[PDB]
């Protein structure tokens, strides 16, 4: 028979029987799971490699689009296919409401979500200021690490070896050194605290709650370039989630914008290339040039008429 | 942080799955869905030491030979509730010790479903027994259920790769 690896992020991966081999679609794979409906309402396959990640629809067969991903790179992207070697990938669902994911109780969900979310936060794709990174690294370590010890923790626990495991890469070097007594603190805070339970399900679910303000979570991540106004070039990720639209700098992954659905407005391309987003009272305008620019605006346009 | 490969071995229907999940994401699999071949990853403590643990969960039939030639430790599960189980081990030791050439191979004997102290069907002393033909290799009677003896099967083979 017929099998494929399903991964998540944190390098664990299911197999699965492919009943109709490369024919089977990603409904028939997440039936394939150990997800009951309420476990597999909130996620689904993406397919992904090193630089592009696409959320496959229950109709797609996810065996033809690794079959056909060196045609997928070429048409979104300019990357050579050679070092793109795509896998399947079960993750959150792009579309599903906030409102939604903060209603979810099922330990197994809460556990792919926080996952997923670790996973984005470690790799700096999370903008966030300083308290909220410190409160995201004490719940890390009172996750990974259990209840705090003086004897263990209070001195020289917090080298860089263990704090790559709780603070984004890209603060690791110039910021994160001087967070560890803040973070030690809030970190025994948490575990003396018989207030705060230390049940896994509900740490990692405190862990999402300061993850739900951020702007960029659960952002479906694009690639693009922009051009500064005497003109350079600016590799861009660009963030589509179901509050609006970001922008990160590629080499950095600062935060250089942030719009919000119902204060910006977006206009695809006429050669599908780019797109235009027009922010309100801001009175600014940008131009983002990408090959994926037909998908950002039709998952704009998704996103945007989901909210009521 | 050292990186441990765990391969859990066993028949089918004895906990394999059960007692890895349990350990991994603190969850009891109630239903049974027969493993093809799935993998988990894991940060322990054990002895001071932070651990990777990538623990490979394995089909109660079944690509044998290269778990055991890539795997360091080893966890053999049966059920104290189904005599058959506790037969197939014997072979799926021999086998392991003949992919490694050596008998120095880190591995744990684990009888699992010892909340069903009624439906026992194998005894105690008999798994003891058999630990101890095996060059006293470690025992362990374990529950996925009750999260009886579940950790401590994969923190003693991490020990085992140590030594
Ligand atoms: N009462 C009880 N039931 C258990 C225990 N461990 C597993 N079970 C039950 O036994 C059944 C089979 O468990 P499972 O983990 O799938 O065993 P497996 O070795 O992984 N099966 P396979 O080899 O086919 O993948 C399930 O219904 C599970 O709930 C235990 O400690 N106590
Ligand atoms: C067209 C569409 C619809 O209808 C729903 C969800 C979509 C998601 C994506 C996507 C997520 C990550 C990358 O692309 C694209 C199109 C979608
Ligand atoms: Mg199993």
């Amino acid at each position: 028979y017929e099998k494929v690896r399903i991964y998540r992020m944190d390098g664990s991966y299911r197999s699965v029987e492919l009943k109709h081999g490369n024919n089977t679609t990603v409904q028939q794979i997440m039936e394939g799971m150990r997800l009951s409906q309420e476990t597999q309402q909130y996620f689904t396959i993406w397919i992904c490699s090193e630089n592009l990640s696409l959320q496959l629809k229950p109709y797609h067969k996810p065996l033809q689009h690794v079959r056909d991903w060196p045609e997928i790179l070429a048409e979104l992207t300019n990357l050579d296919p050679q070092r793109e070697t795509p896998q399947l990938f079960l993750r959150r669902d792009v579309r599903l409401p906030l409102e939604v994911e903060k209603q979810i109780e099922d330990p197994l969900a809460i556990l792919i979500l926080f996952d997923e979310a670790r996973y984005n936060l470690l790799k700096g794709f999370y903008t966030a200021p300083d308290a909220k990174l410190i409160t995201l690294a004490s719940l890390l370590l009172q996750i990974v690490y259990g209840n705090y010890e003086s004897k263990k923790h209070k001195q020289g626990f917090l080298n860089e070896e263990n704090l790559k495991s709780i603070v984004p890469v890209t603060k690791l070097k110039s910021k994160a050194p001087h967070w560890t007594n803040r973070i030690l603190h809030e970190y025994k805070n948490l575990s003396t605290s018989e207030g705060v339970s230390k049940e896994m399900h509900h740490l990692q679910r405190m862990f999402l709650q300061n993850c739900w303000e951020i702007p960029t979570y659960g952002a479906a991540f694009f690639t693009g370039q922009i051009f500064t106004k005497n003109h350079k070039v600016i590799p861009v990720y660009v963030g589509v989630n179901i509050k609006g639209l970001h922008l990160l700098n590629m080499e950095t992954k600062a935060l250089l914008i942030s719009l919000k659905y119902g204060c910006f407005m977006w206009q695809l391309g006429d050669t599908d290339t780019c797109f235009q987003i027009h922010s309100m009272e801001n009175k600014m305008s940008f131009i983002v040039h990408t090959k994926q620019a037909g998908l950002v605006v039709k998952l704009l346009m998704k996103l945007n008429g989901q909210l009521m | 942080m050292r990186e441990y490969k765990l391969v859990v071995l066993g028949s089918g229907g004895v906990g394999k799955s059960a007692l890895t999940v349990q350990f991994v994401q603190g969850i009891f699999v109630e239903k049974y869905d027969p493993t093809i071949e799935d993998s988990y990853r894991k940060q322990v403590e054990v002895d001071a030491q932070q651990c990777m643990l990538e623990i490979l969960d394995t089909a109660g039939t079944q690509m044998r030979d290269l778990y055991m030639k890539n795997g360091q430790g080893f966890a053999l599960v049966y059920s104290i509730t189904a005599q058959s189980t506790f037969n197939d081990l014997q072979d799926l030791r021999e086998q392991i010790l003949r992919v490694k050439d050596t008998d120095d191979v880190p591995m744990i004997l684990v009888g699992n479903k010892c909340d069903l102290e009624d439906e026992r069907v194998v005894g105690k002393e008999q798994g003891q027994n058999l630990a101890r033909q095996w060059n006293n290799c470690a025992f362990l009677e374990s529950s996925a259920k009750s999260k009886i003896n579940v950790n401590e099967i994969f923190y003693d083979l991490v020990r085992q790769i140590n030594r």
